[PDB]
Protein backbone atom coordinates (compact mmCIF):
# COMPACT_ATOMS: atom_id res chain seq x y z
CA UNK A 1 0.00 0.00 0.00
CA UNK A 2 1.98 2.93 -1.45
CA UNK A 3 1.52 4.72 -4.73
CA UNK A 4 4.03 7.04 -6.27
CA UNK A 5 3.72 8.80 -9.59
CA UNK A 6 6.49 10.73 -11.33
CA UNK A 7 7.43 11.74 -14.88
CA UNK A 8 5.07 14.63 -15.51
CA UNK A 9 5.87 18.16 -16.56
CA UNK A 10 5.00 21.02 -18.88
CA UNK A 11 4.77 20.46 -22.69
CA UNK A 12 3.77 22.03 -25.97
CA UNK A 13 0.93 20.42 -27.83
CA UNK A 14 1.88 17.37 -29.82
CA UNK A 15 4.34 16.58 -27.06
CA UNK A 16 4.67 13.21 -25.39
CA UNK A 17 5.46 12.10 -21.79
CA UNK A 18 6.16 8.91 -19.89
CA UNK A 19 4.39 8.69 -16.54
CA UNK A 20 5.64 6.15 -13.99
CA UNK A 21 4.09 4.70 -10.87
CA UNK A 22 5.93 2.60 -8.32
CA UNK A 23 3.31 0.56 -6.56
CA UNK A 24 3.72 -1.62 -3.51
CA UNK A 25 3.33 -5.29 -4.27
CA UNK A 26 0.22 -5.47 -2.10
CA UNK A 27 -1.38 -3.00 -4.46
CA UNK A 28 0.04 -4.29 -7.68
CA UNK A 29 0.42 -7.98 -7.54
CA UNK A 30 -2.32 -9.94 -9.23
CA UNK A 31 -4.36 -6.76 -9.61
CA UNK A 32 -5.76 -4.76 -12.44
CA UNK A 33 -3.94 -1.41 -12.34
CA UNK A 34 -4.99 1.86 -13.90
CA UNK A 35 -4.36 5.55 -14.46
CA UNK A 36 -6.53 8.50 -13.48
CA UNK A 37 -6.43 12.27 -13.95
CA UNK A 38 -8.06 15.22 -12.28
CA UNK A 39 -8.42 18.43 -14.31
CA UNK A 40 -9.10 21.86 -12.74
CA UNK A 41 -12.82 22.16 -11.89
CA UNK A 42 -13.47 18.42 -12.41
CA UNK A 43 -13.39 15.26 -10.41
CA UNK A 44 -11.07 12.36 -10.99
CA UNK A 45 -11.82 10.61 -14.27
CA UNK A 46 -10.60 7.12 -15.10
CA UNK A 47 -8.18 7.08 -18.00
CA UNK A 48 -6.94 3.52 -18.55
CA UNK A 49 -6.52 0.10 -17.05
CA UNK A 50 -4.57 -3.08 -17.73
CA UNK A 51 -5.08 -6.57 -16.34
CA UNK A 52 -2.38 -8.60 -14.73
CA UNK A 53 -2.01 -10.38 -18.13
CA UNK A 54 -1.36 -7.15 -19.92
CA UNK A 55 -4.74 -6.57 -21.59
CA UNK A 56 -5.13 -2.75 -21.74
CA UNK A 57 -8.28 -0.67 -22.17
CA UNK A 58 -8.81 3.06 -22.38
CA UNK A 59 -11.25 5.89 -22.03
CA UNK A 60 -12.67 7.30 -25.29
CA UNK A 61 -11.05 10.67 -24.46
CA UNK A 62 -7.54 9.09 -24.87
CA UNK A 63 -7.78 5.96 -27.02
CA UNK A 64 -5.25 6.00 -29.83
CA UNK A 65 -3.05 8.54 -28.02
CA UNK A 66 -2.10 6.88 -24.69
CA UNK A 67 -0.55 3.49 -23.90
CA UNK A 68 -0.62 1.72 -20.57
CA UNK A 69 1.81 -1.01 -19.61
CA UNK A 70 3.03 -2.84 -16.54
CA UNK A 71 6.29 -4.45 -15.56
CA UNK A 72 5.13 -7.40 -13.47
CA UNK A 73 8.65 -8.01 -12.15
CA UNK A 74 9.19 -4.47 -10.84
CA UNK A 75 5.66 -3.56 -9.58
CA UNK A 76 5.77 -0.65 -11.98
CA UNK A 77 3.09 0.98 -14.09
CA UNK A 78 3.57 3.36 -17.01
CA UNK A 79 1.54 5.68 -19.16
CA UNK A 80 3.00 6.57 -22.50
CA UNK A 81 1.23 9.74 -23.54
CA UNK A 82 1.36 11.06 -27.14
CA UNK A 83 -0.32 13.88 -29.06
CA UNK A 84 -1.06 15.92 -25.97
CA UNK A 85 -3.85 18.51 -26.14
CA UNK A 86 -4.44 21.27 -23.59
CA UNK A 87 -7.49 19.17 -22.53
CA UNK A 88 -5.12 16.60 -21.00
CA UNK A 89 -3.83 19.09 -18.40
CA UNK A 90 -4.31 17.44 -15.01
CA UNK A 91 -2.81 15.79 -11.96
CA UNK A 92 -2.27 12.18 -12.96
CA UNK A 93 -2.74 9.34 -10.47
CA UNK A 94 -2.17 5.61 -10.48
CA UNK A 95 -4.05 2.97 -8.46
CA UNK A 96 -5.40 -0.53 -8.52
CA UNK A 97 -8.90 -1.40 -9.64
CA UNK A 98 -10.97 -1.34 -7.58
CA UNK A 99 -9.13 1.51 -5.86
CA UNK A 100 -7.06 1.54 -2.69
CA UNK A 101 -8.67 4.37 -0.75
CA UNK A 102 -5.43 6.32 -0.08
CA UNK A 103 -4.21 7.95 -3.24
CA UNK A 104 -0.62 8.86 -4.03
CA UNK A 105 0.58 12.41 -4.56
CA UNK A 106 0.02 12.23 -8.32
CA UNK A 107 2.17 14.01 -10.95
CA UNK A 108 1.27 17.28 -12.63
CA UNK A 109 0.90 17.32 -16.40
CA UNK A 110 0.43 20.75 -17.94
CA UNK A 111 -0.06 21.21 -21.71
CA UNK A 112 0.03 24.74 -23.22
CA UNK A 113 1.03 26.28 -26.59
CA UNK A 114 4.15 28.02 -28.23
CA UNK B 1 -8.93 23.21 12.79
CA UNK B 2 -9.93 25.45 9.79
CA UNK B 3 -11.82 28.66 10.48
CA UNK B 4 -13.58 29.01 7.13
CA UNK B 5 -14.46 27.44 3.87
CA UNK B 6 -12.19 29.47 1.57
CA UNK B 7 -9.17 28.41 3.59
CA UNK B 8 -10.54 24.93 3.45
CA UNK B 9 -11.11 25.02 -0.34
CA UNK B 10 -7.71 26.68 -1.02
CA UNK B 11 -6.09 23.44 0.09
CA UNK B 12 -8.66 20.84 -1.19
CA UNK B 13 -9.82 22.22 -4.52
CA UNK B 14 -11.87 19.11 -5.54
CA UNK B 15 -14.14 19.89 -2.64
CA UNK B 16 -15.21 23.13 -4.17
CA UNK B 17 -16.17 21.22 -7.28
CA UNK B 18 -18.11 18.67 -5.31
CA UNK B 19 -20.13 21.41 -3.67
CA UNK B 20 -20.91 22.97 -7.07
CA UNK B 21 -22.12 19.54 -8.24
CA UNK B 22 -24.21 19.11 -5.08
CA UNK B 23 -26.10 22.27 -5.91
CA UNK B 24 -26.81 21.46 -9.51
CA UNK B 25 -29.75 19.07 -10.01
CA UNK B 26 -28.56 18.26 -13.53
CA UNK B 27 -25.22 17.06 -12.13
CA UNK B 28 -27.10 15.19 -9.40
CA UNK B 29 -29.41 13.62 -12.00
CA UNK B 30 -26.45 12.58 -14.14
CA UNK B 31 -24.94 10.84 -11.12
CA UNK B 32 -28.25 9.05 -10.51
CA UNK B 33 -28.39 7.91 -14.13
CA UNK B 34 -24.87 6.52 -13.71
CA UNK B 35 -25.98 4.58 -10.67
CA UNK B 36 -28.76 3.19 -12.78
CA UNK B 37 -26.35 2.07 -15.46
CA UNK B 38 -23.62 0.76 -13.15
CA UNK B 39 -26.32 -1.09 -11.21
CA UNK B 40 -27.40 -2.73 -14.47
CA UNK B 41 -23.75 -3.68 -15.02
CA UNK B 42 -23.44 -5.33 -11.59
CA UNK B 43 -26.76 -7.21 -11.25
CA UNK B 44 -28.48 -7.18 -14.66
CA UNK B 45 -25.54 -8.23 -16.82
CA UNK B 46 -23.55 -11.43 -16.59
CA UNK B 47 -20.26 -11.64 -18.51
CA UNK B 48 -19.39 -8.01 -18.01
CA UNK B 49 -20.24 -7.97 -14.24
CA UNK B 50 -17.49 -8.38 -11.65
CA UNK B 51 -20.20 -9.43 -9.19
CA UNK B 52 -21.36 -12.19 -11.50
CA UNK B 53 -17.79 -13.40 -12.15
CA UNK B 54 -16.96 -13.38 -8.49
CA UNK B 55 -19.99 -15.51 -7.66
CA UNK B 56 -19.26 -17.86 -10.53
CA UNK B 57 -15.66 -18.05 -9.35
CA UNK B 58 -16.56 -19.05 -5.80
CA UNK B 59 -18.84 -21.77 -7.06
CA UNK B 60 -16.31 -23.01 -9.55
CA UNK B 61 -13.52 -23.26 -6.95
CA UNK B 62 -15.73 -25.47 -4.76
CA UNK B 63 -16.67 -27.75 -7.64
CA UNK B 64 -13.09 -27.85 -8.94
CA UNK B 65 -11.69 -28.83 -5.55
CA UNK B 66 -13.88 -31.90 -5.59
CA UNK B 67 -13.17 -32.63 -9.29
CA UNK B 68 -9.53 -32.61 -8.30
CA UNK B 69 -9.68 -34.83 -5.29
CA UNK B 70 -12.91 -36.81 -5.25
CA UNK B 71 -11.44 -39.76 -7.15
CA UNK B 72 -8.70 -40.22 -4.61
CA UNK B 73 -11.02 -39.95 -1.69
CA UNK B 74 -11.80 -43.19 0.00
CA UNK B 75 -15.47 -43.88 0.75
CA UNK B 76 -17.54 -46.86 1.80
CA UNK B 77 -19.81 -48.64 4.22
CA UNK B 78 -23.48 -48.92 4.97
CA UNK B 79 -26.18 -46.61 6.23
CA UNK B 80 -25.70 -44.39 9.32
CA UNK B 81 -21.94 -44.33 8.86
CA UNK B 82 -21.53 -48.02 9.60
CA UNK B 83 -18.85 -50.25 8.18
CA UNK B 84 -19.89 -52.77 5.66
CA UNK B 85 -18.76 -56.23 4.71
CA UNK B 86 -19.44 -56.31 0.96
CA UNK B 87 -21.19 -53.06 0.04
CA UNK B 88 -20.43 -51.41 -3.29
CA UNK B 89 -22.11 -48.12 -3.88
CA UNK B 90 -21.84 -46.10 -7.07
CA UNK B 91 -22.71 -42.52 -7.78
CA UNK B 92 -23.31 -41.59 -11.44
CA UNK B 93 -21.92 -38.41 -12.93
CA UNK B 94 -19.05 -37.97 -10.55
CA UNK B 95 -15.38 -37.63 -11.37
CA UNK B 96 -14.03 -41.05 -10.67
CA UNK B 97 -10.76 -42.50 -11.84
CA UNK B 98 -11.01 -42.96 -15.59
CA UNK B 99 -14.81 -42.91 -15.16
CA UNK B 100 -17.95 -40.79 -14.86
CA UNK B 101 -18.76 -42.50 -11.62
CA UNK B 102 -17.26 -42.79 -8.17
CA UNK B 103 -17.32 -46.25 -6.69
CA UNK B 104 -17.40 -46.43 -2.90
CA UNK B 105 -16.55 -49.98 -2.04
CA UNK B 106 -14.10 -49.80 0.86
CA UNK B 107 -15.26 -52.45 3.28
CA UNK B 108 -14.58 -53.12 6.96
CA UNK B 109 -13.01 -49.78 8.03
CA UNK B 110 -15.25 -47.50 10.02
CA UNK B 111 -16.28 -44.42 8.10
CA UNK B 112 -15.15 -41.18 9.82
CA UNK B 113 -12.16 -38.86 10.21
CA UNK B 114 -8.98 -39.89 8.34
CA UNK B 115 -11.12 -42.82 7.27
CA UNK B 116 -13.63 -43.58 4.57
CA UNK B 117 -16.32 -41.04 3.81
CA UNK B 118 -19.68 -42.35 4.91
CA UNK B 119 -22.19 -42.94 2.13
CA UNK B 120 -24.46 -40.59 4.10
CA UNK B 121 -21.91 -37.83 3.64
CA UNK B 122 -21.29 -38.75 -0.01
CA UNK B 123 -25.01 -38.53 -0.71
CA UNK B 124 -25.08 -35.07 0.85
CA UNK B 125 -22.05 -33.96 -1.16
CA UNK B 126 -23.25 -35.52 -4.39
CA UNK B 127 -26.57 -33.77 -4.40
CA UNK B 128 -24.86 -30.39 -3.95
CA UNK B 129 -22.46 -31.39 -6.73
CA UNK B 130 -25.24 -32.49 -9.11
CA UNK B 131 -27.09 -29.29 -8.65
CA UNK B 132 -24.02 -27.10 -9.11
CA UNK B 133 -22.89 -28.89 -12.28
CA UNK B 134 -26.42 -28.77 -13.67
CA UNK B 135 -26.52 -25.02 -12.98
CA UNK B 136 -23.04 -24.38 -14.39
CA UNK B 137 -24.01 -26.26 -17.48
CA UNK B 138 -27.14 -24.24 -17.96
CA UNK B 139 -25.26 -21.05 -17.06
CA UNK B 140 -25.99 -18.88 -14.09
CA UNK B 141 -28.43 -15.95 -14.15
CA UNK B 142 -27.71 -12.32 -13.46
CA UNK B 143 -27.63 -11.43 -9.79
CA UNK B 144 -31.00 -9.70 -9.67
CA UNK B 145 -32.74 -12.60 -11.45
CA UNK B 146 -33.10 -14.56 -8.26
CA UNK B 147 -36.51 -16.04 -8.98
CA UNK B 148 -35.63 -18.60 -11.67
CA UNK B 149 -35.21 -22.31 -11.43
CA UNK B 150 -33.70 -25.31 -13.13
CA UNK B 151 -36.56 -27.42 -14.48
CA UNK B 152 -34.91 -30.67 -13.76
CA UNK B 153 -31.79 -31.86 -11.85
CA UNK B 154 -31.65 -35.68 -11.95
CA UNK B 155 -29.05 -38.03 -10.49
CA UNK B 156 -28.75 -41.69 -9.67
CA UNK B 157 -26.71 -43.98 -7.47
CA UNK B 158 -26.70 -47.74 -7.33
CA UNK B 159 -26.10 -50.17 -4.40
CA UNK B 160 -24.96 -53.76 -4.75
CA UNK B 161 -23.57 -56.76 -2.87
CA UNK B 162 -24.51 -58.69 0.29
CA UNK B 163 -25.73 -56.58 3.19
CA UNK B 164 -25.67 -53.31 1.24
CA UNK B 165 -28.36 -51.18 2.71
CA UNK B 166 -27.52 -47.78 1.26
CA UNK B 167 -30.58 -47.77 -1.15
CA UNK B 168 -33.10 -48.49 1.53
CA UNK B 169 -35.08 -45.27 1.84
CA UNK B 170 -36.89 -44.64 5.06
CA UNK B 171 -39.41 -41.73 4.45
CA UNK B 172 -41.17 -39.62 7.07
CA UNK B 173 -44.22 -41.92 7.90
CA UNK B 174 -41.46 -44.48 8.77
CA UNK B 175 -42.37 -46.68 5.76
CA UNK B 176 -39.68 -48.12 3.44
CA UNK B 177 -39.76 -46.90 -0.14
CA UNK B 178 -40.91 -49.91 -2.15
CA UNK B 179 -37.65 -51.28 -3.63
CA UNK B 180 -38.99 -52.57 -6.98
CA UNK B 181 -40.60 -49.53 -8.61
CA UNK B 182 -41.48 -47.49 -5.48
CA UNK B 183 -41.61 -43.76 -6.11
CA UNK B 184 -42.27 -41.04 -3.53
CA UNK B 185 -42.29 -37.24 -3.06
CA UNK B 186 -39.94 -35.37 -0.65
CA UNK B 187 -39.31 -31.71 0.27
CA UNK B 188 -36.60 -29.38 1.43
CA UNK B 189 -36.11 -25.63 1.57
CA UNK B 190 -33.81 -23.87 -0.93
CA UNK B 191 -33.48 -20.17 -0.32
CA UNK B 192 -36.94 -19.89 1.22
CA UNK B 193 -38.67 -22.03 -1.44
CA UNK B 194 -40.05 -25.50 -1.20
CA UNK B 195 -38.55 -27.90 -3.69
CA UNK B 196 -39.99 -31.34 -4.38
CA UNK B 197 -37.91 -34.29 -5.33
CA UNK B 198 -39.27 -37.43 -6.86
CA UNK B 199 -37.30 -40.31 -5.39
CA UNK B 200 -37.66 -43.72 -7.01
CA UNK B 201 -36.26 -47.28 -6.69
CA UNK B 202 -35.54 -49.89 -9.40
CA UNK B 203 -34.10 -53.40 -8.99
CA UNK B 204 -32.09 -54.96 -11.83
CA UNK B 205 -31.31 -58.67 -11.62
CA UNK B 206 -27.77 -60.13 -12.26
CA UNK B 207 -28.91 -61.99 -15.36
CA UNK B 208 -30.63 -58.92 -16.88
CA UNK B 209 -29.29 -58.36 -20.39
CA UNK B 210 -26.19 -56.13 -20.24
CA UNK B 211 -26.20 -55.48 -16.51
CA UNK B 212 -22.41 -55.34 -16.74
CA UNK B 213 -21.72 -55.96 -13.02
CA UNK B 214 -23.19 -59.50 -13.37
CA UNK B 215 -24.53 -58.72 -9.88
CA UNK B 216 -28.02 -57.69 -8.93
CA UNK B 217 -28.52 -54.08 -7.83
CA UNK B 218 -30.84 -51.34 -6.58
CA UNK B 219 -30.78 -48.01 -8.46
CA UNK B 220 -32.00 -44.85 -6.69
CA UNK B 221 -33.06 -42.01 -9.00
CA UNK B 222 -33.58 -38.55 -7.49
CA UNK B 223 -35.50 -36.08 -9.70
CA UNK B 224 -35.52 -32.58 -8.27
CA UNK B 225 -38.02 -30.27 -9.84
CA UNK B 226 -37.81 -26.46 -10.11
CA UNK B 227 -34.54 -26.07 -8.33
CA UNK B 228 -33.70 -22.42 -7.60
CA UNK B 229 -30.62 -21.11 -9.40
CA UNK B 230 -30.21 -17.76 -7.68
CA UNK B 231 -26.79 -16.88 -6.54
CA UNK B 232 -27.87 -17.22 -2.95
CA UNK B 233 -29.11 -20.70 -3.69
CA UNK B 234 -26.05 -22.02 -5.52
CA UNK B 235 -23.65 -20.52 -3.02
CA UNK B 236 -25.50 -22.41 -0.28
CA UNK B 237 -25.02 -25.59 -2.24
CA UNK B 238 -21.37 -24.80 -2.80
CA UNK B 239 -21.07 -24.19 0.90
CA UNK B 240 -22.64 -27.57 1.59
CA UNK B 241 -20.29 -29.23 -0.88
CA UNK B 242 -17.09 -27.93 0.68
CA UNK B 243 -18.25 -28.03 4.32
CA UNK B 244 -19.31 -31.60 3.82
CA UNK B 245 -15.87 -32.49 2.53
CA UNK B 246 -14.30 -30.57 5.31
CA UNK B 247 -16.35 -31.91 8.28
CA UNK B 248 -16.22 -35.52 7.00
CA UNK B 249 -12.45 -35.12 6.54
CA UNK B 250 -11.97 -38.53 4.84
CA UNK B 251 -8.70 -40.19 4.00
CA UNK B 252 -7.42 -39.81 0.47
CA UNK B 253 -4.49 -40.99 -1.53
CA UNK B 254 -3.45 -40.01 -5.04
CA UNK B 255 -0.55 -41.70 -6.89
CA UNK B 256 1.74 -39.02 -8.23
CA UNK B 257 3.75 -40.64 -11.07
CA UNK B 258 6.57 -39.09 -13.10
CA UNK B 259 5.90 -36.20 -15.46
CA UNK B 260 2.95 -34.11 -14.41
CA UNK B 261 2.43 -31.63 -11.62
CA UNK B 262 2.72 -33.18 -8.21
CA UNK B 263 0.13 -33.42 -5.47
CA UNK B 264 1.37 -32.23 -2.06
CA UNK B 265 0.60 -34.08 0.19
CA UNK B 266 0.09 -37.25 -1.90
CA UNK B 267 -1.98 -38.71 0.87
CA UNK B 268 -3.57 -37.68 4.10
CA UNK B 269 -6.95 -36.31 4.96
CA UNK B 270 -8.98 -33.93 2.88
CA UNK B 271 -9.37 -31.35 5.59
CA UNK B 272 -5.60 -31.11 5.69
CA UNK B 273 -6.05 -28.82 2.76
CA UNK B 274 -6.63 -26.11 5.34
CA UNK B 275 -5.41 -23.25 3.19
CA UNK B 276 -7.46 -24.38 0.16
CA UNK B 277 -10.61 -25.11 2.10
CA UNK B 278 -10.35 -21.86 4.07
CA UNK B 279 -10.07 -19.84 0.92
CA UNK B 280 -12.96 -21.60 -0.77
CA UNK B 281 -15.05 -20.96 2.35
CA UNK B 282 -13.95 -17.36 2.45
CA UNK B 283 -14.82 -16.96 -1.21
CA UNK B 284 -18.30 -18.36 -0.66
CA UNK B 285 -18.86 -16.14 2.38
CA UNK B 286 -17.76 -13.03 0.60
CA UNK B 287 -19.97 -13.88 -2.39
CA UNK B 288 -22.94 -14.25 -0.06
CA UNK B 289 -22.13 -10.76 1.39
CA UNK B 290 -21.84 -9.37 -2.09
CA UNK B 291 -25.08 -10.81 -3.32
CA UNK B 292 -26.85 -9.34 -0.26
CA UNK B 293 -26.04 -5.91 -1.67
CA UNK B 294 -28.42 -6.63 -4.53
CA UNK B 295 -31.50 -5.96 -2.42
CA UNK B 296 -30.08 -2.68 -1.09
CA UNK B 297 -29.55 -1.53 -4.67
CA UNK B 298 -33.08 -2.66 -5.66
CA UNK B 299 -34.74 -0.99 -2.66
CA UNK B 300 -33.33 2.36 -3.84
CA UNK B 301 -33.99 2.97 -7.55
CA UNK B 302 -32.36 6.15 -8.84
CA UNK B 303 -34.57 6.70 -11.90
CA UNK B 304 -36.94 9.41 -10.51
CA UNK B 305 -35.53 12.83 -11.49
CA UNK B 306 -34.83 15.34 -8.71
CA UNK B 307 -35.60 19.06 -8.85
CA UNK B 308 -36.22 22.30 -6.95
CA UNK B 309 -39.59 21.22 -5.43
CA UNK B 310 -41.91 23.88 -7.05
CA UNK B 311 -40.33 25.10 -10.34
CA UNK B 312 -37.96 27.27 -8.25
CA UNK B 313 -34.22 26.84 -7.89
CA UNK B 314 -32.78 23.73 -6.29
CA UNK B 315 -32.01 24.11 -2.57
CA UNK B 316 -29.43 21.50 -1.28
CA UNK B 317 -30.44 22.06 2.35
CA UNK B 318 -34.19 21.30 1.90
CA UNK B 319 -34.81 19.59 -1.47
CA UNK B 320 -32.74 16.47 -1.09
CA UNK B 321 -34.40 13.82 1.03
CA UNK B 322 -33.57 11.38 -1.84
CA UNK B 323 -29.95 11.63 -0.74
CA UNK B 324 -30.03 8.94 1.94
CA UNK B 325 -31.31 6.59 -0.76
CA UNK B 326 -28.68 7.61 -3.28
CA UNK B 327 -25.85 7.28 -0.69
CA UNK B 328 -26.97 3.81 0.28
CA UNK B 329 -27.27 2.63 -3.27
CA UNK B 330 -23.79 3.84 -4.24
CA UNK B 331 -22.25 2.36 -1.11
CA UNK B 332 -23.94 -0.91 -1.91
CA UNK B 333 -22.47 -0.83 -5.40
CA UNK B 334 -18.98 0.03 -4.11
CA UNK B 335 -19.28 -2.74 -1.59
CA UNK B 336 -20.26 -5.28 -4.24
CA UNK B 337 -17.32 -4.35 -6.35
CA UNK B 338 -14.82 -4.64 -3.50
CA UNK B 339 -16.25 -7.93 -2.37
CA UNK B 340 -16.01 -9.08 -5.93
CA UNK B 341 -12.36 -8.16 -6.04
CA UNK B 342 -11.73 -9.75 -2.70
CA UNK B 343 -13.09 -13.07 -4.02
CA UNK B 344 -10.58 -13.28 -6.84
CA UNK B 345 -7.71 -12.23 -4.71
CA UNK B 346 -8.37 -15.10 -2.34
CA UNK B 347 -7.66 -17.72 -5.01
CA UNK B 348 -5.57 -15.91 -7.57
CA UNK B 349 -2.25 -17.76 -7.76
CA UNK B 350 -0.25 -14.58 -8.39
CA UNK B 351 -0.46 -13.96 -4.62
CA UNK B 352 -0.19 -17.52 -3.51
CA UNK B 353 2.76 -19.45 -2.30
CA UNK B 354 3.95 -22.87 -1.42
CA UNK B 355 1.75 -25.93 -1.75
CA UNK B 356 -1.39 -23.83 -1.92
CA UNK B 357 -0.03 -22.15 -5.01
CA UNK B 358 1.02 -25.46 -6.43
CA UNK B 359 -2.54 -26.71 -5.76
CA UNK B 360 -4.21 -23.94 -7.73
CA UNK B 361 -1.77 -23.75 -10.68
CA UNK B 362 -1.08 -27.46 -10.94
CA UNK B 363 -4.59 -28.75 -10.44
CA UNK B 364 -7.54 -26.54 -9.64
CA UNK B 365 -7.01 -24.16 -12.53
CA UNK B 366 -6.58 -26.83 -15.13
CA UNK B 367 -8.81 -29.30 -16.99
CA UNK B 368 -7.96 -32.68 -18.53
CA UNK B 369 -11.30 -33.04 -20.35
CA UNK B 370 -10.73 -33.01 -24.11
CA UNK B 371 -13.18 -27.24 -24.29
CA UNK B 372 -16.34 -29.09 -23.19
CA UNK B 373 -19.31 -27.14 -21.79
CA UNK B 374 -19.19 -26.19 -18.10
CA UNK B 375 -20.71 -28.86 -15.83
CA UNK B 376 -19.43 -31.74 -17.91
CA UNK B 377 -18.15 -34.78 -16.15
CA UNK B 378 -16.06 -37.09 -18.35
CA UNK B 379 -13.58 -39.93 -17.80
CA UNK B 380 -10.72 -37.41 -17.64
CA UNK B 381 -12.27 -34.92 -15.27
CA UNK B 382 -10.48 -36.47 -12.31
CA UNK B 383 -7.44 -34.82 -10.80
CA UNK B 384 -8.18 -31.50 -12.42
CA UNK B 385 -10.55 -28.64 -11.71
CA UNK B 386 -12.57 -28.59 -14.96
CA UNK B 387 -14.54 -25.62 -13.69
CA UNK B 388 -13.10 -22.79 -15.75
CA UNK B 389 -11.15 -21.46 -12.79
CA UNK B 390 -8.43 -19.61 -14.75
CA UNK B 391 -10.85 -18.40 -17.39
CA UNK B 392 -13.05 -17.11 -14.59
CA UNK B 393 -10.26 -15.18 -12.84
CA UNK B 394 -9.22 -13.77 -16.17
CA UNK B 395 -12.83 -12.57 -16.76
CA UNK B 396 -13.29 -11.17 -13.35
CA UNK B 397 -10.18 -9.11 -14.03
CA UNK B 398 -11.39 -8.14 -17.47
CA UNK B 399 -14.75 -7.19 -16.04
CA UNK B 400 -13.10 -5.08 -13.35
CA UNK B 401 -10.79 -3.38 -15.85
CA UNK B 402 -13.85 -2.53 -17.90
CA UNK B 403 -15.57 -1.00 -14.85
CA UNK B 404 -13.10 1.88 -14.31
CA UNK B 405 -15.46 4.66 -15.35
CA UNK B 406 -18.35 3.08 -13.56
CA UNK B 407 -16.46 2.79 -10.37
CA UNK B 408 -15.45 6.46 -10.52
CA UNK B 409 -19.08 7.42 -11.08
CA UNK B 410 -20.13 5.45 -8.04
CA UNK B 411 -17.58 7.28 -5.89
CA UNK B 412 -18.73 10.63 -7.25
CA UNK B 413 -22.37 9.77 -6.64
CA UNK B 414 -21.57 8.66 -3.09
CA UNK B 415 -19.80 11.96 -2.29
CA UNK B 416 -22.55 14.00 -3.81
CA UNK B 417 -25.13 12.12 -1.74
CA UNK B 418 -22.98 12.32 1.30
CA UNK B 419 -22.61 16.02 0.77
CA UNK B 420 -26.36 16.44 0.46
CA UNK B 421 -27.00 14.29 3.47
CA UNK B 422 -24.88 16.63 5.47
CA UNK B 423 -26.53 19.78 4.23
CA UNK B 424 -29.81 17.97 4.87
CA UNK B 425 -29.39 17.75 8.69
CA UNK B 426 -29.51 21.11 10.61
C1 LIG C 1 -35.98 -55.63 3.12
C2 LIG C 1 -35.75 -55.07 1.72
O1 LIG C 1 -36.69 -54.90 0.98
N1 LIG C 1 -34.51 -54.76 1.28
C3 LIG C 1 -33.33 -54.96 2.11
C4 LIG C 1 -32.84 -56.40 2.02
O2 LIG C 1 -32.40 -56.60 0.66
C5 LIG C 1 -32.21 -57.94 0.27
C6 LIG C 1 -33.47 -58.78 0.47
O3 LIG C 1 -34.64 -58.14 -0.05
C7 LIG C 1 -33.20 -60.13 -0.17
C8 LIG C 1 -34.33 -61.11 0.08
O4 LIG C 1 -33.84 -62.32 -0.42
O5 LIG C 1 -33.06 -60.00 -1.57
C9 LIG C 1 -31.94 -59.23 -1.97
O6 LIG C 1 -31.98 -58.94 -3.39
C10 LIG C 1 -31.84 -60.12 -4.18
C11 LIG C 1 -32.99 -60.08 -5.17
O7 LIG C 1 -34.10 -60.60 -4.48
C12 LIG C 1 -32.81 -60.99 -6.37
C13 LIG C 1 -33.66 -60.47 -7.52
O8 LIG C 1 -32.83 -60.15 -8.61
O9 LIG C 1 -31.48 -61.14 -6.83
C14 LIG C 1 -30.44 -61.34 -5.92
O10 LIG C 1 -29.28 -61.27 -6.78
C15 LIG C 1 -28.49 -62.44 -6.88
C16 LIG C 1 -27.66 -62.50 -8.18
O11 LIG C 1 -26.99 -61.26 -8.30
C17 LIG C 1 -26.61 -63.63 -8.19
C18 LIG C 1 -25.59 -63.59 -9.35
O12 LIG C 1 -24.25 -63.89 -8.96
O13 LIG C 1 -25.89 -63.61 -6.96
C19 LIG C 1 -26.75 -63.74 -5.85
O14 LIG C 1 -26.14 -64.03 -4.57
C20 LIG C 1 -25.39 -65.22 -4.62
C21 LIG C 1 -24.17 -65.00 -3.71
O15 LIG C 1 -23.51 -63.80 -4.03
C22 LIG C 1 -23.25 -66.23 -3.80
O16 LIG C 1 -22.17 -66.13 -2.88
C23 LIG C 1 -24.08 -67.49 -3.54
O17 LIG C 1 -23.75 -68.39 -2.49
O18 LIG C 1 -25.32 -67.60 -4.25
C24 LIG C 1 -26.18 -66.47 -4.15
C25 LIG C 1 -27.52 -66.76 -4.87
O19 LIG C 1 -28.29 -67.66 -4.10
C26 LIG C 1 -27.49 -62.44 -5.73
O20 LIG C 1 -28.12 -62.39 -4.47
C27 LIG C 1 -30.45 -60.25 -4.82
N2 LIG C 1 -29.52 -60.39 -3.70
C28 LIG C 1 -28.46 -59.59 -3.45
C29 LIG C 1 -27.66 -59.90 -2.22
O21 LIG C 1 -28.06 -58.65 -4.15
C30 LIG C 1 -31.85 -57.89 -1.22
O22 LIG C 1 -30.55 -57.32 -1.39
C31 LIG C 1 -30.68 -55.91 -1.73
O23 LIG C 1 -31.25 -55.75 -3.04
C32 LIG C 1 -30.33 -56.07 -4.09
C33 LIG C 1 -31.06 -55.96 -5.44
C34 LIG C 1 -29.00 -55.26 -3.97
O24 LIG C 1 -29.23 -53.87 -3.96
C35 LIG C 1 -28.34 -55.58 -2.64
O25 LIG C 1 -27.09 -54.95 -2.43
C36 LIG C 1 -29.33 -55.15 -1.57
O26 LIG C 1 -28.73 -55.36 -0.30
O27 LIG C 1 -31.81 -56.58 2.98
C37 LIG C 1 -30.65 -55.78 2.68
C38 LIG C 1 -29.48 -56.22 3.59
O28 LIG C 1 -28.64 -57.09 2.81
C39 LIG C 1 -31.00 -54.29 2.67
O29 LIG C 1 -31.34 -53.81 3.98
C40 LIG C 1 -32.20 -54.00 1.77
O30 LIG C 1 -32.69 -52.68 2.02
Amino acid sequence: VQLQESGGGLVQPGGSLRLSCAASGSIFSGNVMGWYRQAPGKLREWVAAITPQGVPNYADSVKGRFTISRDNAKNMLYLQMSSLKPEDTALYYCNRLPNYRSWGQGTQVTVSSH
Amino acid sequence: NYENLSKLLTRYSTLNTLIKLSADPSAINAARENLGASAKNLIGDTKNSPAYQAVLLAINAAVGFWNVLGYATQCGGNANGQESTSSTTIFNNEPGYRSTSITCSLNRYKPGYYGPMSIENFKKLNEAYQILQTALNKGLPALKENNGTIKDVTYSYICYGEGNNNCEIKLADGQKLQQNGGSETTTQTIDGKTVSTTISSKVVDSTAADNTYKQSYTEITNALKDVPDSAQALLAQASTLINTINTACPYFSVTNKSGGPQMEPTRGKLCGFTEEISAIQKMITDAQELVNQTSVINEHEQSTPVGGNNGKPFNPFTDASFAQGMLANASAQAKMLNLAHQVGQTINPDNLTGTFKNFVTGFLATCNNKGSPPGTVTTQTFASGCAYVEQTITNLNNSIAHFGTQEQQIQQAENIADTLVNFGSH
